[PDB]
Formats: C-alpha cells, structure tokens, sequence
C-alpha cells in the first residue's frame, strides 16, 4: 500500500485511540450480521441466531481482538503486506476456503465501525487513508 | 430480497435523516470521490473540489431519490425506471461504483447517526442499497 | 377570435411515478393543466398515444388558451409552463408558435429556458374537420442506434443527460412512449 | 431486474431442456466440483466421484427447482422460500458458489443446446440465474 | 497458474482448433451483451444498441482478435503471467480504469464461447483446465 | 366403535407452493386427504393455527378413519400416507399411536420410513367435550438458538437438512408455522 506521510499520520493518530477490546469484536460481529453466510466459518462459536446474540457472543469478541491485531500488524509493514500476511493467507485459503471477496467486506465493515466510533472525527480524508490500508490487507490475504 | 423487518428498519433509519438529506448525500459523494478517485471519471463536467456547490446540489438529488426508493421499496423497478434509464442505458455505470457509493452512504450514516446505526439496521440498509443498485444497473425496459 | 391548444406532451409524461417522465407545473398566462375528463376535445387523440407500461390512472393535459390565429395557419399562444425532468430544476417553456402549411409541413416552436426559437417537432401532416385541427408530428421509425423523435434544437438545448427523457438507444415500449403526442387545436 | 424479453427468453430456452433436465443439472454440478474444487466442501456426505448416482440424483433436484423458478419467475421469493431457508438459513452458502454453479449451468447449456444459446438468451439466463441466486442467499423470512 | 502436464496438454490441443477470426469477437461481443455496462469502455465502436448490432460490429470483431491474441500469449508464459501482462495491466488500470471484476467476467464469457463452439468436446476436465488459465490471466491483469 | 383423527400436520404444510412445506400424497388404509370444507369437525382448530404468510387458498386435512380406542385413552389408526419434503423422495408415515393420560400427558407416535416407535410430539394437554378430544402438542417457546417444536425422535430420523422443515434458528412467522398443529379426535 502507498500512503503519503500525511495519510500515514492520519491513520496512526486515529489507530492510537481505538478501543482494542471492542472495535474488533464489533467489526467481526457486524460482518456476521450484515453478510450472514460468513457465520458458516464460525459455526462452533455458539448462538449467532440474532444480531444481539452475535454481538454479545464472547467468542465473537475474543476472535475480533485477534482480527484487529492483524490489521494493526499491517500498519507496521505497509510496504510488504504480502510477505507479512503470508501465513494467514495460507490459513484462510488452503485451510479455511474463505472466498477473498469476504476480506474486502470485513475491511469495509471495519471502516463503518471506525466511523461509528469516531463520528465527525472520521473525516473524508481520514476514511480515504483507511481505504488504502484495508484494500492492501484484503489483497495481501487473497 | 428484503425481509419485512429490513423494510421497517430502512424506513425508520432513513426517516431520521430528514432535513439533513442533502448534507448526507453530499458528504457520501465527497467520501466516494476522495476514497475511490476512479468514480470521479463519471463526473468530468463537475467542479469536484471540496465544498463544490455542484457536488452539494447533486447530493441533494441522490438523497431525494433514496427517499423515493424507501417510500416505494416494494415497487422500486417502476418507481425508479427513469433513474435506471439514466444509470444503466445512458451512463452505463459499472456496478462496482454502486457498492462504493453505498459503502460511503453507510459510513456517513454511521458517523452522523450512531444511535440509529445498530448492527440490524446496518444489515437492512446494506441490502436496501444493494436492491436500489440492482435496479439502477439493470436494463428492464 | 381565438384557438385553444390541447397537448399531452408525450406518453412518457403520464407515468404513474411523475419523476419518470416530463412533469409540468406553474402553468400561467392562459396555460392550464386540465384533467382529461374536462378536455374532451383531446379524448380521441389521447387514447391513441403510446404510453409507458406503468401509466398514471388519472391524467392532466396541457391546455393553452387565448391563442391568436392568422389564416396555411400561424398560431401563437401566450401561455407559460414549468417542465421538470426527474430530479432537475424546472425549465420554463413559453411562446408556443405553430406554423402549418400545404397540409403536410410546418412545426411547433417554443422558448425553452433562456433560448428562443427552439423547434420542438416538425409537422408530418395536419387535417381540419369542423373547427378542429389535428396535428401529427414527424417521427422517424425506431430502427437501430440512437432514436430521436423530437427536433435536435430541443435535445441540443437540454444536453445529453436531460435528453434521456427525449431519446433512446433502444426501441422498447417505454422509449417509444417518449415521442411527442399529436396536437388538437380548437378554433373559436 | 428481468425485462419482459428476458423472461420470455429464459422460458423458451429452459423449455428446450425437457427430459434432459437431470442430465444437464448433473453435468453442471460435475463441472462445478471439478473446475472449482472448494464447492465440494458443501457436500462432504456425497460420493463425489464421476458418474456418482448421488450427484446424478442431486442434479435432477437442482434442474427441477430451476423449472419451478422459471414457471414462477415473477414470484420467486414466495415460490422458492424453503430453498432460501435451506441455502441461506441452514447451509449458509457463500454467494460466490452460486456464481460458480450458474456459470457451469451456462457452459452446459452452451455445449448441449448451441442453437438456443444466442447472445440475447445467454444474457437473459445470466440475469435469471443471478435473481435465483439472490433469492436462495437472502434471509427474507 | 499451475496446470498439470495433462491439463496443459488438453488446453493446447483445444486452443489449436480455435477459429482465431471469430472466437475473440464472440467473447468480446457476448461480454458487451451480457454485462452491458462494459459497452462504456467501447463507446467509440459505434452501434451497440442490440445484440445483433454488437455481434456484427466490425470494430468488436477486430478488437476481439486482439483480446484472443493476449489469452494465447498467456498460454506461452503460464509460470509468469504477472510479468507477461505487466504493460496491459498498466493500460487497463492506470489508463482505462477497468474494474478487475470485468476481467473475470470476460474469462468466463470466453469459457462459454469455447463450450458453444466445441460442444461435447468441451468436457468437464477440459473446462477445469481452462478455468485455471482464465483465472490466471484475470489475476495477472488485475 | 371407532375414532377419526383430524390433523393439518403443521401450518407450514399449507403453503401456496407445496414444495415449501410438508406435502402428503398416496393416503391409504383409512387415511384420506380431505378438503377442510368437508372436515367441519376440524374447522375451529384449523383456524387458530400459525400459517405462513404465503398460505394456500383451499386446504386438505389428513383424516384417519377406523381408529381403535381403548378407554386415559390409547388410540391406534391403520392409515398410511406419503410425506414429501421439498424435492426429496417420499417417506411413508403409518401406525399412528396416540396415548393420552391424566389430562396433561401422552404423545403421538408413528412409524416414519423404516423406523418404528418415532415420537412426533409430546402432549401438553387434552380435553374431551361430547364425543370429541382436542389434543394440544407440547411446544417450547421460541426464544433464541435452535428452536425445536417437534420431538427429537422425528428430526434425528430425518437428518439435518430434511429437519429444516421441522426446526429453525429464528422465530419468524414462517418458522413458527413449522410447529405441529393440534389434533381433533372424534369418537363414534
Ligand atoms: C480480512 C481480514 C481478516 C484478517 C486480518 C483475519 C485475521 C485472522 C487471524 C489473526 C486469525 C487467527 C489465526 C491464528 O492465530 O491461527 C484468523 C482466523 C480465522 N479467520 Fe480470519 N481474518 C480476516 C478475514 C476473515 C474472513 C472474511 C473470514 C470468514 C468469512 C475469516 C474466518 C476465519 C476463521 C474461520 C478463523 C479460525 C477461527 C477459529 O476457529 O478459531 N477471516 N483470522
Ligand atoms: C444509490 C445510488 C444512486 C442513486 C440513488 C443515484 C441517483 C441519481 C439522481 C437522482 C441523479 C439525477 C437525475 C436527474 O436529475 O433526474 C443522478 C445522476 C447521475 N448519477 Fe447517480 N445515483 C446513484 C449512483 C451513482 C453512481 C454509483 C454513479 C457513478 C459513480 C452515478 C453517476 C451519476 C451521474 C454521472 C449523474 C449525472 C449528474 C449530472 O450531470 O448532474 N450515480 N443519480
Ligand atoms: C480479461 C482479459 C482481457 C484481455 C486479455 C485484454 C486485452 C487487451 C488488449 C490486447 C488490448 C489492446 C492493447 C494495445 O494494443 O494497446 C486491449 C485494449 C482495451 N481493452 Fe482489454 N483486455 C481484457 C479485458 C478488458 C475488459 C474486461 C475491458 C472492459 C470492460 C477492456 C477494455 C479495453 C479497452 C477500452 C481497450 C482499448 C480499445 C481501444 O479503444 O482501441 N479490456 N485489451
Ligand atoms: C441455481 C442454484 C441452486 C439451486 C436451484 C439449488 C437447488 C437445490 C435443491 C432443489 C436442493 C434439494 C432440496 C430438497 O431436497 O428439498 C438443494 C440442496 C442442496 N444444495 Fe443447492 N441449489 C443451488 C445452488 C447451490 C450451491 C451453489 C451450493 C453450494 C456450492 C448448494 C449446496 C446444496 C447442498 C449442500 C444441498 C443439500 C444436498 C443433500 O444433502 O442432498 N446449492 N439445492
């Protein structure tokens, strides 16, 4: 991903205020509610029958933390996302068979969650910079 | 295919937009042009600078069209036929661009109306904007 | 002493959802939007038009009163009306001028927005029975490529995207419905 | 959104399948499992070898469901609700798999019925299979 | 793209019987009819108002030959499609702004045209091998 | 001397498109598919059921004749019927055996396919008025997670995907409609 220093600055500043205990769980939970076929990959997580059961599920929250941790790892290696995400790419493709279109959907749900948490602070320039990051992570995973 | 609950969710959330319709439509377009610059190639005749009056006026038309689509959610091919004529037959907009604008409308709604943007409402708005996008990109004349 | 003009504009002006075809409002100076049941002189012409599949149940017709006739016919109306196309800002149409000659030539012109002398359509033919003139617009057959059933003056003034209401690439029913409807002129 | 001509095109082309319904459905499934092996993960309980009787019988059910969808093309959410219950609520099939099966059904029709597979008919079948796919992957209960 | 020697054999044998004057024009023409927003990129080609006008358009036939020529060039460099399609990738992205989903659609329309021309000879194994090739070309262009 | 059983099976067996719920055919040995207008003893129970939104205009009801009653009640019917679920091959349901005890316990059992002694549902309660027994199935409230309104014997015999007709993850109207309808037993 090619971000200008100002875009990298905007991304890093907003990422520093992210509640790492909730944002990941909210993005994963919203992926499961909005694109409901994604629940197939998480069948063992238990009750996913309603939006409230999904969002409040302890396994959804714990796994969402791991996902957010990986997006953060992408922020450290923007010029080599392919190499950084190599192991995860192998896991999601060869083992899990996740169609790569779902990686783009998860990145866009994460942008929505950031907008929902930050409101007016998630300005159009700040979103544009995050769009480069989430496209880079989804392409690296694919 | 929208469920009955999706329809009531979209009507309730879009009803909270009200007087801010143009403002939200303009912001969604601005977010689209800035995040996905290829979408600017559909508006070569526009002043695309930030705060452009042309972008503001266009945003009000987009928001008003969505208000009409919400009101006639069970008869959208008929209600939006001239918009399908423009987007599918004349402009021939690639359907990917509708996913981009729909995402930017969701982002704007999440930023401005956090109380309304519940996971259930986000899901219903996503399907609704996908159905509006299918109508505007299909040739059914 | 005068002439009344009756015109439904186009079949596409009679869609169930009024954003889907030309919509008229703010009629003045002798122009009036009249319910078809009260504009009986246009009843038979209106029933023969090509309308969209999703057609309005109760339609209004444009009626321009107090036209001046010079008898060949040269008729001018003082009426003005606002035409809205979809989500656009309105355009005033006024100074309707109809010239008819030799039973098979002539044209309907108007001022459209800030532009005067805009031909809306050329006349294919017209006939007079009693005190009524029936005017048929000259419309090319819809074959292939761009089909343009209105005069180029109109669409060149409107521009590419507002001309989506007045032209089409295809010959489907709802596109044929965009063509100008015939006129009925009642001489009094 | 299907046009009136799309509907008449799909009914005419699918009507030419007739007694070969099961054969074409079975071949489309075989083409899918072989071309896109990830789709096999939805059928772990099947014998997926070539000429498998289970794949043949399944192909006849898929083809019969498409015959019903063609017959009720203007009321598909109602006509196919139990298939939406199975595919969207129970199996939770990823929509990409429906694009894969739809492509393999098109390939089978092109191979077996070249006189019917005109560019116009190919276009109408593609939209029809996309609308059946949207119904079977949407939760509208 | 990783094809076994038998799959490469099946691809090469069928490709040798392809009518290079028609198949390309049919694939491009069918792309324009089936996915009609693709006509936006070829506005200067003239009459595309009906399926017959599209299929019979001389510019559609001539351009389709060029497209088929590029897929053939991919058959020569299956182990380095990214490097081979580098110039075309730059042309379709930086200059033409073609969304990469259209490359997948064109590859699938080309598979349909091969099936339409070869009938029973376009067997499920032969299609599976062509699917690896068209995915590789579309990914290389993206 | 005998008992007739009236049962609509489930509200979901009355979808406008019969592939969308259980469908019955090939009734024999005293079982009969009867139009609701000719099975008046079931009229009031049938009207109180939960049906899908897209409901059939004219419905048939299962009627099992020549039941044997031992009076607590133990009633057995000789009837057999074929049940088709969607696009599946039919399954014969036969040997219906109803046990009722203490006004609030009991169950309806059947042979389903090659498996005998399959409980279809447990009885929540039953009442007798004149020569008619009204039997109410025991159905758990639909709250969250997997909702199973039929006995586990039935769904475990049917398997995961055929059990989509008998259970749901959600509490939507069309899912509630899958629950067993009450029985009406007429003693003669
Ligand atoms: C696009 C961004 C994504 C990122 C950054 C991401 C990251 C991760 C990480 C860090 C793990 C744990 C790896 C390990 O410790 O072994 C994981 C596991 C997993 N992911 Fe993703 N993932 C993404 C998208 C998806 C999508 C879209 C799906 C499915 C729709 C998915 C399904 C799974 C599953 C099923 C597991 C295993 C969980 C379990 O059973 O414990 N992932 N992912
Ligand atoms: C939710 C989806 C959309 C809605 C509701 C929508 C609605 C509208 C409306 C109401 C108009 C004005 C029509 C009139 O004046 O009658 C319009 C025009 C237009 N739309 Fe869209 N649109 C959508 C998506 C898109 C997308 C994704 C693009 C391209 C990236 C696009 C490009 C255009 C263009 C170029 C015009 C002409 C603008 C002008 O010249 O003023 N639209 N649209
Ligand atoms: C996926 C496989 C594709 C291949 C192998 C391919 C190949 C080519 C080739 C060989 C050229 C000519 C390059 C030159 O000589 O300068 C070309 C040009 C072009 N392609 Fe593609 N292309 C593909 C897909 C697409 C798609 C999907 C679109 C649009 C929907 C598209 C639109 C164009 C346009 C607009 C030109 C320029 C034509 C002109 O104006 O002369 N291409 N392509
Ligand atoms: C055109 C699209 C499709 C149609 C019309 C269709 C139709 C059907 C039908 C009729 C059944 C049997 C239902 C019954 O017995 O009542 C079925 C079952 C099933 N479908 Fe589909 N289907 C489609 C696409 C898919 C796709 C894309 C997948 C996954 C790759 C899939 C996976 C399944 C599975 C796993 C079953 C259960 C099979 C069994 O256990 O016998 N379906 N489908």
């Amino acid at each position: 991903v090619h971000l200008t220093p100002e875009e990298k600055s905007a991304v890093t500043a907003l990422w520093g205020k992210v509640n790492v205990d909730e944002v990941g769980g909210e993005a994963l939970g919203r992926l499961l509610v909005v694109y409901p076929w994604t629940q197939r990959f998480f069948e063992s997580f238990g009750d996913l029958s309603t939006p409230d059961a999904v969002m409040g599920n302890p396994k959804v929250k714990a796994h969402g933390k791991k996902v957010l941790g990986a997006f953060s790892d992408g922020l450290a290696h923007l010029d080599n996302l392919k190499g950084t995400f190599a192991t995860l790419s192998e896991l999601h493709c060869d083992k899990l068979h996740v169609d790569p279109e779902n990686f783009r959907l998860l990145g866009n749900v994460l942008v929505c969650v950031l907008a929902h948490h930050f409101g007016k602070e998630f300005t159009p320039p700040v979103q544009a910079a995050y769009q480069k990051v989430v496209a880079g992570v989804a392409n690296a995973l694919a | 295919v929208l469920s009955p609950a999706d329809k009531t969710n979209v009507k309730a959330a879009w009803g909270k937009v009200g007087a801010h319709a143009g403002e939200y439509g303009a912001e969604a377009l601005e977010r689209m042009f800035l995040s996905f610059p290829t979408t600017k190639t559909y508006f070569p005749h526009f002043d695309l600078s930030h705060g452009s009056a042309q972008v503001k006026g266009h945003g009000k038309k987009v928001a008003d069209a969505l208000t009409n689509a919400v009101a006639h959610v069970d008869d959208m091919p008929n209600a939006l036929s001239a918009l399908s004529d423009l987007h599918a037959h004349k402009l021939r907009v690639d359907p990917v661009n509708f996913k981009l604008l729909s995402h930017c409308l969701l982002v704007t709604l999440a930023a401005h109306l956090p109380a309304e943007f519940t996971p259930a409402v986000h899901a219903s708005l996503d399907k609704f904007l996908a159905s509006v996008s299918t109508v505007l990109t299909s040739k059914y004349r | 002493k005068n002439a009344d003009l009756y015109w439904g504009f186009s079949g596409s002006s009679h869609h169930k959802y009024d954003h889907n075809g030309p919509k008229f409002e703010k009629a003045g100076k002798g122009a009036e939007l009249t319910n078809i049941d009260a504009a009986s002189a246009y009843a038979e012409t209106f029933k023969k038009g090509v309308f969209p599949n999703n057609k309005r149940e109760k339609s209004d017709i444009l009626v321009f009163h107090n036209g001046e006739v010079k008898t060949s016919y040269q008729i001018n109306w003082p009426g003005e009306v606002t035409m809205k196309l979809g989500y656009g800002d309105g355009l005033v149409i006024k100074d309707l001028n109809l010239m008819l000659k030799n039973g098979n030539m002539g044209e309907l012109k108007a001022t459209v927005g800030e532009n005067s002398n805009i031909t809306l359509f050329d006349v294919q033919e017209y006939s007079v029975s009693d005190n009524t003139i029936t005017v048929t617009p000259k419309i090319p057959p819809c074959t292939t490529g761009t089909w343009k059933p209105w005069h180029n003056d109109l669409t060149s003034k409107l521009g590419s995207l507002k001309s989506v209401f007045f032209e089409s690439y295809t010959c489907n029913n709802d596109d044929i419905a965009k063509k100008p409807l015939p006129l009925t002129v009642v001489l009094n």
